[PDB]
Parts: structure tokens; sequence; C-alpha cells
RNA sequence: CUUGGAUUUACUGAAGACUAACUACUGCGAAAGCAUUUACCAAGGACGUUUUCAUUAAUCAAGAACGAAAGUUAGGGGAUCGAAGAUGAUCAGAUACCGUCGUAGUCUUAACCAUAAACUAUGCCGACUAGGGAUCGGUUGUUGUUCUUUUAUUGACGCAAUCGGCACCUUACGAGAAAUCAAAGUCUUUGGGUUCUGGGGGGAGUAUGGUCGCAAGGCUGAAACUUAAAGGAAUUGACGGAAG
């Protein structure tokens, strides 16, 4: 039927990756990040920065052939934030809405079995 | 003498004529006189045998380990120090090793060594205390001892 | 400057038939040259596909499957059992409060001399007139738990070969029988092989698996 | 547990201690059993068990060595082997 | 002042009493 | 109740008191007499027995001792003295 | 009496050396006259002779050792591990 | 004086109980107390669910959630609004809100 | 830090830590403390007991054992965080908060130290005074319940009692200056046994002596002088870069 790629979407709080590779993984095919789309730091993470990512990236699978996707969303994981960053959610609607074809979905966040210590020290950051 | 490792004297049978052979090897802590030293490639994991390094697990501590197959004996030779195996490459015949330095090796697994920890360790934990105990130290060793300073001259 | 994926050339992954859907999908490498082939690249590539694909059916769908290619025959590519894994988030939804948590894993070699570890979880059942709020076990009946979880995986995979056991991890024959095995225990619930790994693998055989291919 | 059982045969029962006194013990067969420590030579232990088997002596061999062996016995010194000549009050001899 | 550091304050003071004291011993 | 007879209280609730906490203490336990199902001989045996306790005829144990009370093996009928 | 309160054995040394040495030294010369359990004969009669030399007087058995102890704590670990890797090997 | 009986903390019958950090700015909390929210949020914003649903693959596809258990220091759930200031009677309430 | 391919992606390997979710107004321990499995070693409370001994006991100056973290000595390890230090920002200034690196340390083995808001700011033993529902461990009687296996001698669950625990809710006979308290009650209607500590606030846990410690420091510990208040709980108001 469809010819399926992985859609390997990395979105933390400073930016967001939109990275499709092959089914292994080890062929990368596209990726947009939201940092290539603005100039500002601050909204290198922007909901509006990611579906524009998005869309480079539906364009560049159109032309080799990818018609559909499965997602791995993640966010940062190890010792830091295990949600999703505001970008994860603009980039898989953009795909969606973009004609892309889309299979399984997953979070894939790197989640620890209590590991090593978490920067900002005893007190935490203070504001 | 020279040596902060003892020596043991182990007694073979020639296999081709009715005659003893004495061997000196580094003694590995826990050997004692009257034990049973077993070498070859299919000697058992005990504490003095002689094994290749193939015929060993990882983890196995060896002492006086061969560089090249038959050179009878070259890394970790000094008293408290041994080689700790970390893998073996089958296909190429070969085995990973970690030296007192700290550093890995790669050797033949045909290469022998000596199962167990040299013995006398704990020597440098003690201080001389004197300048005749270090005379006496290299009294039999060789005469490196005392150096003056180049600055001083 | 030269777009590399001119020189790209696709391939298709074909599953063993234990499964049923064996047309995985594609894969692409770069085309084979002179210098180098495209098939000495392309083996030991590993594809994780959700088991629902591989079987059509959607009770499959928290259980992915890792493939591992070790053959390449033209544009086809022969893959094998690599490994077997539950999503992120069905584990998530099955770990609530109020319930124990019981976990057991080993290592155990298949007839054939795969070496694996198999993890095994399981949860308390809360009985259908229970009125308390919680549902705990005392250690010790989690300990009996956890020894019975260990004899069972033993048992089902030393006793066959990797095929016949792909064959029994899709309806979850290890799982239903350790449910059934510690009914005298204490009840359980959600019992499941939630991960599997390859660990060793024993010397190739292309002809044993060419027969895992039709 | 076989402690206990050997501590009566001590208290009630008839024995003998040491070397010398087990292989006499062992030729004139009034021995029922031979207990020898772990740390016994091998020497004299499979010395030891070539008199019980002639004289048909069921061995009980002891897992510690004979500092442990003298103090289960009561004794404050070592011993290294030593025979039952009539056990009394305790069924070691049932438990071999 | 905060009573930890009043108390770090007299601790580096008795320091120093201490090594003037060592001057004539 | 500021009103009430300690001295004559109910049976009923006395039975559900602690066994200390009785006017006088008394033991809930008793003496049994146990028949196995193999043969036919009295052997007196206390409710809450610690010791697996074997008739003389037959080397077979009759109760497993318990937390509290000993518990009898299959066969066994128990009648309290 | 007790005649040092607490130099002991480095009392030999007198004022010399420094605090630190001598104390340090103090440490490993009691376990390197000591006298310990022979695992052979049962007997706590087993004294160096030179460093990873340990000889009984009574049944004449030498063991290789450590400079100031019978046994070290490293070589008890490998005793150990290859006790337990031996098992495995040997089934 | 003492403000509350439970100290701020579920530690009764306890002498020590092992940190946590915290997710906002990474304080050190000891576990008890912690203020701990478990959610479970739709992995697609309601907006993109039939969008999503019409571009997939499979028919009758259900999208999976996202669970998450939360944990904050006191400063931040204050500051982030996670709990409130309730008046000296009714902090006693700790039945969940409504 | 990056066209010398960073970041990202799949597969693989090596190091050290740490044991997420299950995890609770739940458990254990004298306290500090304790959370992956299994094996081994020796302990422990409660419960059950028509077992045994018969006052063996309670609290305890002196004196001992243990005593988080940090810190010291010497080996080993040194993944991650990270005092010091270095750096980019901010600011009027910022040696700081924030950011990037980072040494000791963090881990471990032998020794030291003996201190924490080491808190329940609440000594221990014994008796009594009030109701209630939960919960953990044990024991004893009993189900429209699920399950071994088809049922029992399976296990789970359900209903009652009880002893012991971790707690919680209501009331105030009673206590308190109040906040509050099933003990902080049975205290002018003042006495069950017993250990420790305080006497207005500072100066001051300072000086000195002694003692322990390698050191950092620990334990014991004044006086001169100064002062009319300092302080506790609550009320009203005012204010708040707290919430509604
Ligand atoms: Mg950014
Ligand atoms: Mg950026
Ligand atoms: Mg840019
Ligand atoms: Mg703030
Ligand atoms: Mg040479
Ligand atoms: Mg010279
Ligand atoms: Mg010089
Ligand atoms: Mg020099
Ligand atoms: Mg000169
Ligand atoms: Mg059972
Ligand atoms: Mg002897
Ligand atoms: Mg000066
Ligand atoms: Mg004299
Ligand atoms: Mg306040
Ligand atoms: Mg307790
Ligand atoms: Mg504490
Ligand atoms: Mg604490
Ligand atoms: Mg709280
Ligand atoms: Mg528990
Ligand atoms: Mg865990
Ligand atoms: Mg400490
Ligand atoms: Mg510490
Ligand atoms: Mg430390
Ligand atoms: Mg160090
Ligand atoms: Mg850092
Ligand atoms: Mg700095
Ligand atoms: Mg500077
Ligand atoms: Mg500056
Ligand atoms: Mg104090
Ligand atoms: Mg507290
Ligand atoms: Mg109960
Ligand atoms: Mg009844
Ligand atoms: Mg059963
Ligand atoms: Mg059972
Ligand atoms: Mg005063
Ligand atoms: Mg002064
Ligand atoms: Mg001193
Ligand atoms: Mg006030
Ligand atoms: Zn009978
Ligand atoms: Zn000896
Ligand atoms: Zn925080």
């Amino acid at each position: 039927s469809q010819v399926f790629g992985v859609a390997r979407i990395f979105a933390s709080f400073n930016d967001t990756f939109v990275h499709v590779t092959d089914l292994s993984g080890k062929e990368t095919i596209a990726r947009v990040t939201g940092g290539m789309k603005v100039k500002a730091d601050r909204d290198e993470s922007s909901p509006y920065a990611a579906m524009l990512a998005a869309q480079d990236v539906a364009a560049k699978c159109k032309e080799v052939g990818i018609t559909a996707v499965h997602i791995k969303l993640r966010a940062t994981g190890g010792t830091k934030t295990k949600t999703p960053g505001p970008g994860g959610q603009s980039a898989l609607r953009a795909l969606a809405r973009s004609g892309l074809r889309i299979g399984r979905i997953e979070d894939v966040t790197p989640v620890p079995s209590d590991s090593t210590r978490r920067k900002g020290g005893r007190r935490g950051r203070r504001l | 003498p020279g040596r902060g490792a003892p020596l043991a004297k182990v007694a073979f049978r020639d296999p081709y004529k009715y005659k003893l052979r004495e061997e000196t090897f580094i003694a590995n802590e826990g050997v004692y006189t009257g034990q049973f030293i077993y070498a070859g490639k299919k000697a058992s994991l005990n504490v003095g045998n002689i094994l290749p390094l193939g015929a060993c697990p990882e983890g196995t501590i060896v002492s006086n380990v061969e560089e090249k197959v038959g050179d009878r004996g070259a890394l970790g030779r000094t008293s408290g120090n041994y080689v700790i195996i970390i893998g073996h490459n089958p296909d190429e015949n070969k085995t990973r090793v970690k030296l007192p330095s700290g550093a890995k090796k790669i050797i033949s697994s045909d290469a022998r060594g000596v199962i167990g920890v040299v013995a006398g360790g704990g020597r440098i934990d003690k201080p001389l205390l004197k300048a005749g105990r270090a005379f006496h130290k290299y009294k039999v060793k060789r005469n490196s001892w005392p150096k003056t300073r180049g600055v001083a001259m | 400057v030269v777009d590399p994926f001119t020189r790209k050339d696709w391939f298709d992954i074909k599953a063993p038939t234990t499964f049923e859907n064996r047309n995985v999908g594609k894969t692409l490498i770069n085309r084979s040259t002179g210098l180098k082939n495209a098939a000495d690249g392309l083996k030991g590539r590993v594809f994780e596909v959700c088991l629902a694909d591989l079987q059509g059916s959607e009770d499959h769908s928290y259980r992915k499957i890792k493939l591992r290619v070790d053959e390449v025959q033209g544009k086809n590519l022969l893959t094998n059992f690599h490994g077997l894994d539950f999503t992120s988030d069905k584990l998530r939804s099955l770990v609530r409060k109020w319930q124990s948590l019981v976990e057991a894993n080993v290592t155990v070699k298949t007839s054939d001399d795969y070496v694996l570890r198999v993890f095994a979880i399981a949860f308390t059942k809360r009985q259908p007139n229970q009125i308390k709020k919680t549902t705990y076990a005392q250690s010790s009946k989690l300990r009996e738990v956890r020894k019975k979880m260990i004899e069972i995986m033993q048992r089902e995979v030393s006793n066959c070969t990797l095929a016949q056991l792909t064959s029994k991890l899709i309806p979850e024959v290890i799982g239903r029988e350790i449910e059934k095995s510690t009914q005298t225990i204490f009840p359980l619930q959600n019992v499941h092989i939630r991960k599997v790994k390859l660990l060793k693998q024993p010397k190739f055989d292309l002809g044993s698996l060419l027969a895992l291919h039709g | 547990n076989i402690n206990s059982k050997l501590a009566l045969t001590i208290k009630s029962g008839k024995y003998t201690l040491g070397y010398k006194s087990v292989v006499k013990s062992l030729r004139t067969g009034k021995a029922k059993l031979v207990i020898i420590a772990a740390n016994t030579p091998v020497l004299r232990k499979s010395e030891l068990e070539y008199y019980a088997m002639l004289s048909k002596t069921p061995v009980y061999y002891f897992q510690g060595g004979n500092n442990e062996l003298g103090t289960v016995c009561g004794k404050l010194f070592r011993v290294g082997t030593l025979s039952i000549l009539d056990a009394g009050d305790s069924d070691i001899l049932s438990s071999i | 002042m905060r009573d930890k550091w009043r108390k770090k304050r007299v601790r580096r003071l008795k320091r120093k009493r201490r090594k003037v004291r060592a001057r004539s011993k | 109740v500021l009103v009430q007879d300690l001295l004559h209280p109910s049976p009923a609730t006395e039975a559900k008191q602690h066994k200390l906490k009785t006017l006088v203490q008394q033991p809930r336990s008793f003496f049994m007499d146990v028949k196995c199902q193999g043969c036919l001989n009295i052997t007196t045996v206390f409710s809450h027995a610690q010791t697996a306790v074997t008739c003389d005829s037959c080397s077979t144990v009759l109760c497993t001792p318990t937390g509290g009370k000993a518990k009898l093996t299959e066969g066994c009928s128990f009648r309290r003295k | 009496t007790k005649r040092t309160k607490k130099v002991g054995i480095t009392g030999k040394f007198g004022v010399r050396y420094g605090s630190s040495l001598r104390r340090q030294t103090k440490k490993l010369e009691v376990q390197q006259h000591a006298k310990y359990d022979c695992s052979f004969c049962g007997k706590r009669t087993v004294q160096r002779g030179a460093t990873g030399i340990w000889n009984c007087k009574s049944c004449k058995k030498t063991v290789a050792g450590g400079a100031y102890t019978v046994s070290t704590a490293a070589a008890a670990t490998v005793r150990s591990t290859i006790r337990r890797l031996r098992e495995l090997a040997e089934a | 004086p003492k403000k509350r009986a439970s100290n701020g903390r579920n530690k009764k019958g306890r002498g020590h109980v092992k940190p946590v950090r915290c997710l906002n700015c990474a304080r050190c909390v000891p576990k008890d107390k912690a203020i701990k929210r478990v959610t479970i949020r739709n992995m697609v914003e309601a907006a993109a669910v039939r969008d999503l649903s019409e571009a997939s693959v499979y028919a009758e596809y259900a999208l999976p959630k996202l669970y998450n258990k939360l944990h904050y220091c006191v400063s931040c759930a204050i500051h982030a609004r996670i709990v409130r200031v309730r008046s000296r009677t009714d902090r006693k309430i700790r039945t969940p809100p409504q």
C-alpha cells in the first residue's frame, strides 16, 4: 500500500526537531528544525516554527517517495523534563494536514530508572 | 633479592627422558609448598595453574602473562599486580586484557598466564623511613641511588 | 550541490513466516559500487514494527517487534527476530496506584542456542467482591510469584527453537500459563511478557533461516 | 544440627579423641563412626578411611576444622579426628 | 546578622586567637 | 454507661474479650482425643500444639504446628476432653 | 605496666621521622610481625619470612602471601571470584 | 506558632524520606512533602483529533494517551497555582476538589 | 560547539553512580536510617502458648556502642552533579541569583570526626479517663464472592471479634495565655516510680583552664560591663512584586 518512513520528532522547550528516517532509522531523509525557520532564539520552539518545519519535511518527503510516516515523539528526557515541547503538537498536525498519511504514534521519550544527578543544585534554580 | 615478589621453585617430570625439571615461577598469592600446579591448554581454573588466555573467561585474574606465544611471561610480574581478562575474539584467536598500568592490550589467545595475583602486594604502603633502608633496597638491585639534583651541580 | 538521493537504491523488507503480513515495508541504502557492495552494509539493520501490523489484528497494538536483516537476495531483505518490547504508553496505562507491581527476568538459551533475557510483568487483581481500597500482596507471595515466573520462562524457552517461541509469544502462551500457575498463590491481572532481548546468537545457518522464509 | 546430636554422645556415651586412638579403635572393631575434620591432611584422611573400609565403619566428614571440632566436643584443644565407641542418649548413629 | 554567620565569624576569630597565642608557645 | 454490673458481665460479651481481659483470665485452648484414620488409639493432643505429634503404633504425623491451633491431618477426628 | 601510650612498636624509632610516618609504620608493622592461623594444621603459628613468605612452625608449610599479611583483601576477592567463575565453567 | 499539624508533609512513624527534584526548578524536596499531580492528557489536541484520524492509514485507530506524574516543590506549585492559599479552617480539608 | 559535519537519527560498546513508575497520612529499625533479583549469614517486634524461671525489675550521673551530610588521612575509582576557581550575562555596582566550564567532594576500602530545625522543637516505665471509621502484623469464629482443578487439605476476597503497631476523624469530662492537646487530662480537690534541663534580655556558648581530635573542631564553661524591657500567643488595622 503506502510507503512508510519514521518521523522522529524531538520537541524540547528551546527547539523542535522534525526528523524523518527510513524504517531502520539508519537513513535520514529530511531533518528540518524550528531553528532553520526563524532568526530569534526565543521562538525556535514556537508552534508556528514547528508547522513551517514540518511542511518543509513533508515537501522533502514527497519528492523522495515517502507517502506515509510513523510518529515517534520524544521530549528531552534523561534527567530533564519528560513533557514534550510546544512544537511537537504543531509538527504532528502540520504533517497530517500536508497530504502525508499517518501510521503508528508512540511516545519514545528516554525515561530513566532513577539515574544520574540533575543540574540546578539542591536548592533549585532561584528566580 | 631485588624483587618484591617471592619466587616459587616447581618440579615437573620430563616427558621424554627420565629427569626432573625445576622451573622458577613467580609465586601467586595463595600458592603453597606441596601444591600441585597444572600447566597447559586443558588445565583447570585454580590458583597457580598456567592456562592459555583463550581458556579463561572474562574477569579472570591472571599474572605472569606472555606477551608473545612462548616467551615464558612478560606482563604483571611484580608484587600485588595482575592482569584482568576483558574479552575474547575467537575468530581472530585474540584476547583483550587490562595491564597493571591500566592499558588495554590485545594478545594471542594461545599465550599463557598464571591464575591469581602476584604475592607480596602492599609493599609500598610502608614508609622506608631511612636513607639506610633505601641503601639496602638498592644494594641488591643496581647503582642508581642516591640521586644528586642536576640543579645543584 | 549533489542531491545524495539520486544514488540510493530501494530494497524490500520481508518478515519471517511466523507472522502473517510478511511485507513489512521498504528501505534504502547507497547503491552498490565497486569498492563497497550494498549487501554487506545493509545486513545487520534492525527494523522496529508494531506486532499489530505484522498480524493485521489490533489486539497486538501494544507490542512492537525488532526485525534484524541477515540475508539479502536481490531486492528482498530476509529478516529475523531481534527482540520484543511493549509500547511506552501501554506500560504507563497499566501501572496504577493502590496495587502491587511485580517484575521478573531470566537469562535462558533456546534449543538452537539463542541466548535471551525475557522480562515478565504482572499486577495484583482486585476481586469482584473486594471492598478495601488497595490490593496489595504480601512480600512472601510476591517472592513465590517471582519464583514462579522465572521457572516458567526457563521451561518454555529451553525446550523449543526460536521459531516455535515466536509463535508462542504472539498469543501470550507464557503469560497465560503464569496466570494459571499462580492462581493458588494470588489472583493476577495483566500478566504479560513485556520485553524480550536477544543477547547471543548461534553460528549463522542460512539454510535454517531460509526455511523460515518459505 | 548434627553438632547437637554429637554433643549428646560426648556427654553420655563413650569416645576416643585423636588419630592414634581412632586407629586402635578401628583395629578392635569397637568404633561405630569415624568423624574427620575438614582440614585433616588428605594422606591421613585417605588412610583413616582405608582402615574404616576394612573395619566396616561409616565415616562422617565434619564440615569445620580441627579447631571447631574440638569446641563442639566441649574441649579446649584441637581434635583432628575422633571415633564414637558408644552412642548413648543420642541418635547420631541413625543419622550418619 | 544571621545566627549561622555570626557563629562562623566567631569561629574564624577564635582561629586567629589560637594562631596569635601560638607565637608565645 | 454510668451504671453497669461489672461483677456479672453478659456471658456473650464476656466471651468476645481478650483472654487476659476477662474477670478471671482463662485459656480458650483445650485438649483433644485424636482418632487417626489408620487405626484406633486414644492420643491426647493439645489444641494449640507446637509439636508434630505421632501416634505410638505407626510413625505417622497426626498434626502440624501453626501460628495458632494445630492443624489435624486428613482422616483425623477430634473430640474435646 | 603499659609502657607507651600510643607509639607501641614504633617506640624503637624514638622521636624521628614524623608522627604521620611513625603511625603509618606502626599499623603495617604490627601486621607483619603477627602470628596467623594456619589453614592446614589449624594452629596460630604462621609468621612472615621475607615479604610474601609466610611459614608455619608446626607443619612446616610455606604459603605465598602479602608483604605484611598472610592474605590481602584483593587475593581473597580473587579467590572467591575464581571459585565462582570455576563453578560456571565446570557446571 | 505551629501552622499545620502535618508539618506540610506526610511523614509519620518515619525518620527519613528520600528526595525528588521539582519538575519546574529542580529543587530537592522530600517525596512525602512534594505536591504531586497525576495527569492523563490526550496526546493530540481536540482540534487536530479529526484531521489526524482522517489522515490515518488505519480505520478505527485509537490515539494513545500521554501518561505523566509531575512532582513540584512548594515554591513552584504555589507560584504556578497548582495549590492555593486556603483559609485557616479550610486548610484541613484534604479531599480532592470536586 | 559547528561544512575539519555540530545538533539530530539507527545499531554497537565502555564506565561509574542510582534503583523511576508500583510508592500510600503504608511497613521495618534504638536513632541516624532502610526501596532491583537471587543466594548465603546472624538477628528482631507482634501474635499463639493450660511451655519454662520466679522479682530476675523501672529510670538511670560515670562510662560505653551506634551516630545524616559535610569534612580529614591513605589506597582505589572518578559516569553525573558540583563548593573553590574560571567565565557570559544582569546591575549604578554586583565577587551573587541565571548561563557555560569546572577542582576537591559526590562512590568504594581501611581509619578519624561526633555534629544537624539529629524535630513530634513534646524523656522513659506503670495505671485510669471517650466514642468512631479506616489501615499493617498475628490469632479465633463465619459468606448471594472469584479461583486451584472438578472441589476440597489451594489462595484471594467478605463479615465479626480481639491483642499489638503507623495514623486519622468527632467531642471536650479535663487542661492551657492562646495557638491547641486522648495527652499538653486524672495539677491550690496541689504527692505512682524515675533521668535530664531553665530562672529577665544581652555580653555569650565569648575569655580562660581541663579533656578528646591529625586538623576542621567536639565536651565542660565564666566574669567585667550594659539594659526596661526582650519575648510568646492571639485581635484589629496597615502593608505585600500572595491567592480568589
Ligand atoms: Mg533555543
Ligand atoms: Mg537553538
Ligand atoms: Mg538561523
Ligand atoms: Mg521565585
Ligand atoms: Mg622477557
Ligand atoms: Mg652510589
Ligand atoms: Mg637529591
Ligand atoms: Mg630527584
Ligand atoms: Mg655547585
Ligand atoms: Mg502455596
Ligand atoms: Mg589438633
Ligand atoms: Mg601578626
Ligand atoms: Mg617496667
Ligand atoms: Mg508564619
Ligand atoms: Mg518504629
Ligand atoms: Mg532524621
Ligand atoms: Mg530527617
Ligand atoms: Mg504535601
Ligand atoms: Mg511494603
Ligand atoms: Mg524498581
Ligand atoms: Mg558519615
Ligand atoms: Mg559523610
Ligand atoms: Mg566523605
Ligand atoms: Mg580518594
Ligand atoms: Mg556541569
Ligand atoms: Mg564562582
Ligand atoms: Mg578574575
Ligand atoms: Mg563582572
Ligand atoms: Mg546539639
Ligand atoms: Mg520534622
Ligand atoms: Mg487484622
Ligand atoms: Mg465457634
Ligand atoms: Mg497449593
Ligand atoms: Mg498456599
Ligand atoms: Mg538568664
Ligand atoms: Mg570577650
Ligand atoms: Mg592534638
Ligand atoms: Mg507574634
Ligand atoms: Zn495411629
Ligand atoms: Zn600449619
Ligand atoms: Zn521547585
